[PDB]
């Protein structure tokens, strides 16, 4: 279980999961598909004005 | 919710009310000095032990 940060240092998503190591290849890299749930939202003006 | 924060730059104070420390090491030392100094001596004499006659009159 691991927090995702912004750059004002708040937590946006928790990452947790199993990684897909490619396996030449890179092996200190990997990737997670749906590894990270959204838990804070960003308010936007979309839609006022015009 | 603080302001941008950067990742790598040292931890600097950048606006009011951040803190820093201090380190006091203050060490200072003047000095000076001077002299003069002067000397004089002075010693004559004659003396005329036995006069001749002829010189008798000086």
């Amino acid at each position: 279980m691991t927090p995702l940060k912004g750059v004002d240092s708040q937590v946006y998503a928790l990452a947790q999961g199993n990684i897909l190591v490619g396996g030449v290849n890179q092996l200190n890299g990997g990737r997670i598909t749906n590894g990270a749930i959204i838990e804070r939202e960003l308010p936007t003006q979309f839609g006022a004005g015009n | 919710n603080y302001g941008y924060q950067p990742l790598f730059e040292d931890r600097r104070p950048r606006n009011i009310g951040d803190t820093l420390t201090i380190v006091l090491q203050e060490n200072v030392s003047a000095s000076k000095s001077s002299s003069a100094n002067a000397s004089r001596d002075g010693k004559t004499s004659f003396g005329f032990d036995t006069v001749p006659r002829y010189l008798q009159g000086l």
